[PDB]
């Protein structure tokens, strides 16, 4: 059985805290050391800062140590030790290390064994790293070791180059042996024996931690409570209350992160980061259910909660059809999408069990249709739909058009100087539209009525994503590899949230939906329409029907 | 290199063709002789190991256990030098045990076939019995053990 | 200036975008191509250095797929004389840096292998070629030479990245910068003021440091300059290429300036490196080079001439053999050494790993040779050259 | 050939001074080649210098040898150069943007020397517009076109 329903990828090593009944692992994709209970209830990033390529993990949960070890083979390779709660982080070994691939612990002797796949040695050192000895060095037996094991006085290591597990003595490496001869990829090795795990008293057995209890080297309790991502620890230190602050949902290729809106916090853990996606372009969130909707190839929409749970395929191309960009109506429970193949704007019903999708606006040959929509945004309260179209050579011009959320009364708000028009976002509070023009390298602003068009930000290379929250405009530039925040009024005070982030994409602030303005035609008249309800300006709801059916 | 590979030893005249070592040998290569210590060193590409033995062959110690197609071999000082066909480089190890297995050269472009030592200094000098009137030989002379050993042309029957 | 005559360009920057090597004028209003572009099949120019006096433009080609493409070549600005300077011994990762000592006519390059790097030197227009340094833990990639100060600076972006300064023979290695540097992709030397500028695309920082450590100041930084890949210093300005922005910027070399950079060209893809081709940046007068001993007749050295700081006499090394008592001639080494037969050649190796100069120059032989035996008496090495499968020969 | 002259995509020939103006696709620049004489000399007149007055992606180029004016059509680039119908002297100096806007998928541009008017085809709008050489009097001449490619003006006919 699989421990985690979500796809936690690039788990280079796994360490089991048998005393605390917790699981520790290192995520190479996120470059973080994450810890969770053995079942998987609460996964939390334990160490994130100053960590590039964490490979190799080790635990000493015995009551007197409660220590953690890991090895990094990236910039400035080293082996670090920290208490199993994440505190007291020190670099025990940082010299004569190039590629510290392997790492193990000899619990009785208090010696940790590690290997280098480049310098080709097998040394061990005390917990503080003061005393260091070499077992195997300057030997062709060790060519590309990966993992290590220590049963009694025998050390077993797997070499990926020689494709053979080998055994020798753990003090001088004399009794060399070949346990296995041909393994396609030996990689990790573990010695399954009760002696390998010394039993000890578990302080967490009687802890009052609400979500997670982790052993700590610091006394007197020798344990501490930990909060899952998006949660804040109460001063009582035993109960964790859920945080409610908004955060930037920064979408990149192959990963989606949650970045706290405060520029001071440089930790990408405002939520459980989605991993394993392919060509992520845009994202939408269901605040009420704490869901995150994103689209990945081929034209398929997936959803997961903010805590990395229930990650499924909400709607497939087989039933719903292809979709590229999203815009979620949180009032009427309708998900508006842009179809890349058909070059049209559609709507999908989240409410209920059966998924109904219909095409609202299609390329009808006039200048008021959809030529090649890139960004779409919705205003459920006012029943207006705003989208950005790059246009086509057939006659449809690059435009920022508007329409009612039933697909009627289309009009061209803005046009001209919209070369390489990117996604467009809507500020509901001020009824203004923010869009990014890559060709001009600017972020313009205009009213929802096609008036007061102004250039908010100048001198951009390839702006991709735009999000407006409170009085700040958050945008991302792919070529600059930067996420920047400016005042939405004038775009003057520029603050770099993140930098040197490759393959940036669109983003949206995970703000709390305004509960006051949480009613429209469909919300007030639920179940009136048989299949699809669409709000229209003035509080009137227009019933529509899915593909293949017609309204009676 | 025939089946049941043998380290066949004889005199310079080939008086006593006695195989020194015949077991545990597939493709012997890079025979070397520890002149200072009177020992026999060799490598085997199929076995991928470097072993030493007495001149008679009573003793047999595997100096180097891990190797990749070790083909050449030579010995000098307290170090033993060999070449690998796979990594295409020259290594070095302590002749007594092999502790200091390091690489003497980078990844050579081609495969190093044979490695030898140039003893510019005094080599294994030994008075030649063949010096005195061809060592009492009307024909070719071969200075074997305990005096010279005369040799004859192979083309003719002698 | 007569508005009728034509003369070749004397001052321009040579940009080394991977597909082709092109030159541009420093005057922004001038759009002419200052050199015949170097393009063709298998053109992957990692770095470019120029010998102004001889009028040559060197570059290092790298190709993982094809081994024959990995070479160090040179060509005159008019695109006339193209010849492969270095084609043998190039490692798996290829040549990763070129520094041309115009004063002594020595070409320094960092041969890169799978697990080790060689900082080799080649005397131009000759066959002498010596591996000055062989390192494994460090990863010297881009190299720049300062003959006037008799120093050799390179950049390392491997584990424990740093910028190292060493003498012209790579002896007195000192780490100029060890902190605040991650990927020093590109290095340049200001000849006039004795500064070592560098660009770090990982930290998005353009910084300079004097040759003797001391002042380390940031010229440009921030969200902008996302990926500077190569820098060069001319007069009071630094010209650097940015891969992401596809522009060849130019700004004042002095720090604390805030004027926006001037763009020389735009929309150019796969920018790698830039260098300045001018007689000013490569002086050759004896007073200009602080009386460099290797200026004349290669300092009288038979094989290689290196000017060390303080030592007015030209230190001489040997590409092969050993330096004799005369100090300017190289003869065969008199110490015992190894001889090993490669497939097409017979070579030699000293017993001491530190000494990299071969006891004698490599002798190329027939298709295959499988043994070596040397007869000192006759000073000859017997070898069983197996010319073909069936054609054996002693 | 590309070996001597270099790559070229579109042509515009000066029949008075015997110079052939070309558009370089790879370099994204406007060049000139000397037909007169035996040796072919080519130089780059206008190149993408990063300003809005350079050449982003030139598609059509026409020349007026008598008045010494060069007119070209550029589809622009995302770097900042806008889709424009620009003009310059035939030596590469004094560039200016005659027309801009509504030039999506701008095709080749031809010059009517007799009337000093420019005719260009905008595929995106599917029209063939007309304007003066001084950036004035921009009018739509033909409507309802799918993908107009070539334009030639002779006498009173288009
Ligand atoms: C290696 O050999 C090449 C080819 O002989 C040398 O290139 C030559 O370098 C000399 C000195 O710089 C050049 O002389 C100069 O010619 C220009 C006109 O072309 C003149 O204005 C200068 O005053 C000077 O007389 C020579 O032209 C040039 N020839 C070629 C084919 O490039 C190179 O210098 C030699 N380098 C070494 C390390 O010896
Ligand atoms: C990371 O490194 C920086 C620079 O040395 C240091 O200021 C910071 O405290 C370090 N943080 C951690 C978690 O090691
Ligand atoms: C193991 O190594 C020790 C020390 O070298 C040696 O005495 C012993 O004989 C060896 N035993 C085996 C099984 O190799
Ligand atoms: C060997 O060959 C040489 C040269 O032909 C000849 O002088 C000599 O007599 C031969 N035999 C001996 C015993 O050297
Ligand atoms: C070599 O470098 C050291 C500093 O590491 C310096 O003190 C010494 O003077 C240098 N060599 C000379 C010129 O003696």
């Amino acid at each position: 059985r699989v421990v985690f329903d979500s796809s936690i990828i690039l788990t280079e090593t796994i360490a089991i805290d048998w005393v605390g009944r917790n699981l520790y692992w290192t995520d190479y994709a996120l470059e973080t050391i994450e810890v969770s209970k053995i079942d998987g209830s609460h996964r939390t990033v334990l160490i994130s800062k100053n960590l590039t390529n964490p490979r190799g993990l080790a635990l000493d949960p015995r009551m007197n140590e409660h220590l953690l070890f890991w090895s990094d083979w990236g910039h400035h390779p080293r082996i670090e030790r920290a208490s199993m709660d994440g505190s007291m982080r020190t670099v025990i070994v940082q010299d004569k290390i190039f590629w510290p691939c392997g790492l193990t612990i000899d619990y009785p002797n208090r010696l940790l064994y590690f290997m280098d796949s480049y310098l080709d040695y097998m040394d061990f050192c005390d917990y503080n790293g003061h005393h260091r000895r070499q077992v195997i060095a300057s030997d062709l037996i060790i060519r590309h070791p990966y993992a290590l094991t220590l049963f009694e006085d025998s050390v077993y290591w797997t070499d990926r180059a020689t494709r053979r597990v080998m055994r020798a003595n753990k003090w001088h490496g004399g009794n060399q042996s070949v346990v296995m001869y041909n393994i396609q990829w030996p990689l990790g090795i573990v010695a399954v024996h009760p002696s390998k795990q010394p039993n000890s008293v578990n302080p967490c057995a009687f802890s009052r931690c609400s979500h997670l209890c982790l052993l700590s080297s610091q006394g007197p309790h020798f344990y501490s409570c930990v909060c899952p991502s998006g949660w804040s620890l109460s001063p009582d230190l035993l109960n964790c209350l859920r945080d409610d602050q908004p955060f930037l949902i920064t979408v990149r290729q192959h990963i989606i992160f949650g970045i706290s809106l405060n520029p001071e916090v440089k930790s990408n853990d405002a939520m459980v980061p989605i991993a394993g996606i392919q060509n992520g372009l845009d994202v939408e969130f269901d605040d009420a259910e704490q869901y995150i909707y994103w689209v990945e190839n081929p034209g398929e929409i997936h959803r997961v909660k903010t805590d990395g749970t229930n990650r499924t395929v909400f709607a497939s191309i087989s039933m719903v059809g292809p979709s590229m960009n999203l815009a979620l109506d949180w009032i009427s429970r309708n998900l508006y999408s842009t179809n890349p193949r058909t070059q049209s704007i559609e709507v999908l019903t989240l409410h209920g069990d059966i998924r109904y999708r219909k095409t609202l606006i299609a390329n009808d040959g006039t200048a008021l249709g959809v030529g090649f929509p890139i960004g779409i945004t919705v205003d459920p309260a006012r029943g207006k739909l705003y989208w950005s179209d790059q246009g086509t050579d057939s006659g449809v011009p690059a435009k920022i058009a508007s329409a009612n959320m039933d697909g009627t009364s289309v009009k061209t708000l803005f046009t001209g100087n919209l070369e390489h028009l990117e996604c467009v976002t809507l500020d509901i509070e001020e009824q203004k539209l923010y869009w990014a023009v890559t060709g001009r390298g600017v972020i313009e602003r205009g009213n929802v009525d096609g008036t007061d068009r102004m250039i908010l930000v100048h001198q951009l290379s390839h702006p991709w994503g735009i999000a407006v929250h409170d009085s700040f405009l958050y945008y991302t530039d792919e070529q600059y590899e930067v996420i920047e925040r400016v005042d939405k009024a004038t775009g003057a005070n520029k603050i770099v949230l993140r930098d040197n982030v490759p393959n940036l994409r669109g983003l949206q602030v995970y703000h709390r939906r305004n509960a006051a303005e949480s009613s429209n035609g469909c919300s007030n008249n639920m179940n009136a329409c048989q299949q699809i309800c669409l709000p229209v300006p003035g509080g009137l709801f227009s019933c529509a029907c899915a593909t293949g059916f017609k309204l009676n | 290199w025939d089946t049941h590979a043998k380290i066949e030893r004889a005199t310079l005249g080939g008086n006593f063709r006695v195989p020194i070592v015949n077991s545990s040998l597939v493709m012997p290569s890079g025979l070397t002789l520890d002149y200072e210590e009177d020992l026999l060193y060799w490598v085997d590409a199929s076995l991928q190991r470097i072993e030493r033995s007495t001149l008679t062959g009573v003793d047999r110690e595997v100096i180097v256990n891990a190797a990749v197609h070790a083909f050449g071999l030579t010995l000098y000082g307290q170090y033993i030098y060999w070449t690998d066909l796979y990594t295409q480089r020259i290594y070095r190890a302590n002749k007594y045990d092999g502790s200091g297995q390091i690489a003497m050269t980078t990844n050579l472009l081609s495969q190093p076939r044979g490695i030898n030592t140039v003893v510019k200094n005094q080599k294994q000098q030994c008075n030649n019995p063949c010096e005195q009137f061809n060592g009492g030989c009307s024909h070719i002379c071969a200075p074997g053990p305990n005096g010279a050993e005369c040799q004859c042309p192979h083309e003719g029957n002698w | 200036p007569d508005n009728r005559s034509c003369s070749p360009y004397n001052s321009f920057i040579v940009v080394s975008m991977l597909s082709a090597i092109r030159g541009f004028s420093l005057e922004l209003s001038d759009h002419s191509e200052t050199m015949v572009p170097v393009a063709g099949q298998g053109r992957n120019a990692l770095h470019v250095d120029v010998d102004v006096s001889s009028g040559f433009i060197y570059w290092c080609d790298f190709s993982s797929s094809v081994a024959s493409d990995n070479a160090i070549r040179r060509i005159k600005p008019d695109g006339s004389s193209l010849m492969n300077i270095v084609t043998h011994g190039i490692g798996e990762n290829g040549v990763r840096g070129i520094a041309v000592d115009w004063v002594a006519g020595n070409l320094y390059f960092t041969n890169a292998f799978v697990s080790e790097t060689l900082i080799e030197v080649l005397r131009i227009n000759t066959t002498y070629r010596r591996v000055l340094l062989k390192v494994t833990v460090d990863m010297p990639r881009h190299i720049v030479v300062d003959p006037k100060n008799r120093y050799l600076f390179w950049a390392d972006y491997g584990q424990r990245p740093k910028i190292e300064r060493s003498f012209l023979d790579c002896t007195n290695r000192t780490v100029l910068v060890s902190e605040g540097i991650v990927t020093p992709r590109g290095l340049a030397v200001d000849r006039s003021d004795g500064y070592v500028y560098w660009v770090d695309d990982s930290l998005d920082i353009i910084a300079r440091i004097r040759i003797n450590g001391e002042n380390s100041e940031v010229i440009r930084y921030g969200s902008r300059y996302p990926t500077p890949y190569g820098i060069t210093v001319f007069e009071n300005s630094i010209i650097w290429v940015d891969r992401n922005l596809k522009k060849i910027f130019q700004a004042s070399k002095e720090p604390e300036n805030t004027e926006p950079p001037t763009v020389i060209r735009d929309n150019i893809n796969w920018l790698r490196d830039v260098t300045i081709f001018d007689k000013q940046v490569q002086p050759r007068s004896p007073a200009e080079v602080n009386n460099n001993p290797c200026l004349e007749n290669n300092g009288g050295c038979s094989h290689l001439c290196f000017a060390l700081p303080g030592l007015h006499t030209p230190k001489c090394d040997c590409a092969f053999g050993t330096l004799q008592s005369d100090g300017k001639n190289c003869a065969i080494s008199t110490e015992n050494f190894l001889i090993f037969a490669l497939s097409n050649s017979l070579r030699s190796l000293h017993l001491d790993p530190e000494n990299h100069s071969p006891p004698f120059q490599t002798i190329n032989v027939e298709r295959t040779v499988m043994s070596l035996d040397y007869d000192s008496v006759s000073d000859r090495i017997y070898f069983t050259q197996n010319l073909a499968s069936g054609v054996g020969q002693i």
